[PDB]
């Protein structure tokens, strides 16, 4: 009834897979633009899972950590958002990136940007 | 010039 | 009455010497840590000239381009944060600092911090 | 390494 679960793609070619259970949880894959097993990572997080009646969005947010099997990038990004029901749903969301770094590198270790997800490519 | 894996694309 | 004209300190040891005018400007110079002539830079924003008197903050925001008569670090950071009166002065504020990127190298253009400054040296 | 600006310390 979410909404929330199966595959959301972003407007530079990465995919996720997720299901929202009934508890609230969100566990998935996040997969970048090169589409290979290297590029498969772990997605965890938390949504509303009784969201408002009176036309607002659903609430959420996920983490993935930059290290899989093949690859480790020192890094983490969280997803923070809502999703939004109706004809062409979509997740529309802010990101931090934090990349592990030294005490004298810290002023570079955190990246913003944003990220709007829809159930069909760009 | 290396880009992360959030935003790489395929060669 | 404003509170914001002076000097101010963050917590590494940045100075920044502001004039709030009549008008809601903000005008001075911002001097990382280093303290010397290559490490000054133009300051520039605005504030609010007549905020609520309910104990509330006051809204401010500033601008520095990091390109100076000596350097050239080819980006630009804005503070957003409100001043706050009383016994020990504060500006609380959250930045963003910009470097000029090509497109492929956009997603790393945005850091994100935040700073706390005082009216005394940490 | 190098350390922009905005962050950059005393030696």
């Amino acid at each position: 009834e979410a909404g929330i679960t199966g595959t959301w793609y972003n407007q530079l070619g990465s995919t996720f897979i997720v299901t929202a259970g009934a508890d609230g949880a969100l566990t998935g894959t996040y997969e970048s633009a090169v589409g290979n097993a290297e590029s498969r990572y772990v997605l965890t997080g938390r949504y509303d899972s009784a969201p408002a009646t009176d036309g607002s969005g659903t609430a959420l947010g996920w983490t993935v950590a930059w290290k899989n099997n093949y690859r480790n990038a020192h890094s983490a990004t969280t997803w923070s958002g809502q999703y939004v029901g109706g004809a062409e749903a979509r997740i529309n969301t802010q990101w931090l990136l934090t990349s592990g770094t030294t005490e004298a590198n810290a002023w570079k270790s955190t990246l913003v940007g944003h990220d709007t997800f829809t159930k069909v490519k760009p | 010039e290396w880009v992360h894996p959030q935003f790489e694309q395929k060669a």
